[PDB]
């Protein structure tokens, strides 16, 4: 694909198909949302329903620039939420632009949740919380999968994370069964990092949320309560998240006692394959098992059977812990950025990236054949001062 | 997530 399949404006006609009305397991009412890839979407709207402790827009005690921003007002409008949209989409070119961004992508397409929300051993059902309702043309919905939704911020505006709906007996982004990611992001705002006159690449910060989004989309996540002393306590998840530098912080024999663990969930996973005798939905048990097959790089012999292959698994693995990080896209973008996770931001900015004078798919902020080119400026908050707006 | 969450 050139990725994303084609332009969407938010005035686009819903066709059902990659413009559409859906809901997103809560009743609410349905709202846009756009399919720019197999299996990933993206709602220009306020993330006011994936947590219940969480349908408003400043509480009380909220904290003040540049951790916390407020503003109730903010992706109200078509105008913002188009704009959004085609943010959203650049940086999924940009991050697809580099070799590293291309196959991390690629790997969360093919990371589809596993099917083992039934209670037979031998049935293969999906599980809902991963699929959105679509609405269809008589007002009836359709259950669709997807691995991936680009959703706008709750009430605090640059609090960015991945959320994922929970299951009553099942650790789906821990166990190796994966689960439908939800990132809270705006490609309006960004930050600017120690030493703040330099602003973060919204492209990396992106990045950063798809990398958790990989180790939650293949059950490899983490448990947030894994906490390194750092000087100061910081989760593994994290740590691992941003690579680099701080991958000091991190124990290696944790780490191998995480991979050997993992490795046995993908057997579990694979035994649960050859187990499968019926399947819910319409293709196909032999078709899910491929696309598994897939996913966690099984080996597949003669009589069909599947087993995980150490190689394939370690190279796996490999690829999903310590070569998506954000250290190493910041190689492949070549920008500026911290050198290390624990790096207070020291500022806020709001952006716009959808001109192409102001940010592009392959230089970012620091625009080729422009005074921008050159040191970062384009990076440089007050050099390219037309391009950041400091916050409160 | 951002660092500042971490606090
Ligand atoms: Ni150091
Ligand atoms: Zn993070």
């Amino acid at each position: 694909m050139p990725f994303v399949n084609k332009q969407f404006n938010y005035k686009d006609p819903v066709n059902g198909v990659d413009i559409a009305y859906i809901k997103i397991p809560n009743q609410m009412q349905p709202v846009k949302a756009f399919k720019i890839h197999n299996k990933i979407w993206v709602i220009p709207e306020r993330d006011t329903f994936t947590n219940p402790e969480e349908g408003d827009l400043p509480p009380p005690e909220a904290k003040q620039v540049p951790v916390s921003y407020y503003d109730s007002t903010y992706l109200s409008t078509d105008n913002e939420k188009d704009n959004y949209l085609k943010g959203v989409t650049k940086l999924f070119e940009r991050i697809y632009s580099t070799d590293l961004g291309r196959m991390l992508l690629t790997s969360i397409v093919r990371g589809i949740p596993f099917w083992g929300g039934s209670t037979i051993d031998t049935e293969l059902k999906v599980i809902d919380t991963n699929c959105i309702n679509v609405i269809q043309p008589d007002g009836s919905y359709r259950s669709e999968e997807l691995n991936l939704v680009i959703i706008g911020p709750s009430a605090d505006i640059i609090q960015f994370e991945c959320k994922s709906f929970g299951h009553e007996v099942l650790n789906l982004t821990r166990n190796g069964y994966g689960s439908t990611q939800y990132i809270r992001f705006s490609p309006d705002f960004t930050f600017g990092f120690e030493e703040g006159k330099f602003a973060t690449d919204p492209a990396v910060t992106l990045a950063h949320e798809l990398i958790h989004a990989g180790h939650r989309l293949y059950g490899i996540a983490i448990n947030p309560n894994r906490v390194f002393k750092v000087n100061l306590e910081v989760s593994f998840e994290e740590l691992r998240t941003f690579g680099g530098h701080d991958a000091k912080f991190i124990d290696s024999l944790q780490e191998n006692e995480f991979r050997l663990y993992y490795y046995n969930k993908f057997k579990d996973i694979a035994s649960t394959l050859n187990k499968a005798k019926s399947i819910v939905g319409t293709a196909s048990l032999q078709y899910m098992k491929n696309v598994f097959k897939e996913k966690y790089l099984l080996s597949e012999d003669t009589s069909g059977k599947f087993s995980v292959d150490k190689l394939k698994f370690d190279k796996l693995y490999k690829m999903l812990t310590e070569i998506y990080t954000e250290d190493n896209f910041v190689k492949f973008f070549k920008v500026l950025n911290r050198k290390t996770y624990l790096n207070f931001d020291k500022a806020v900015f709001k952006i716009n990236i959808v001109p192409k004078v102001n940010y592009t798919i392959y230089d970012g902020f620091n625009l080729r054949n422009t005074n921008l080119a050159a040191n970062f400026n384009g990076q440089n908050t007050e050099i390219n001062n037309m391009n950041f707006t400091k916050l409160k | 997530r951002r660092f500042a969450a971490m606090l």
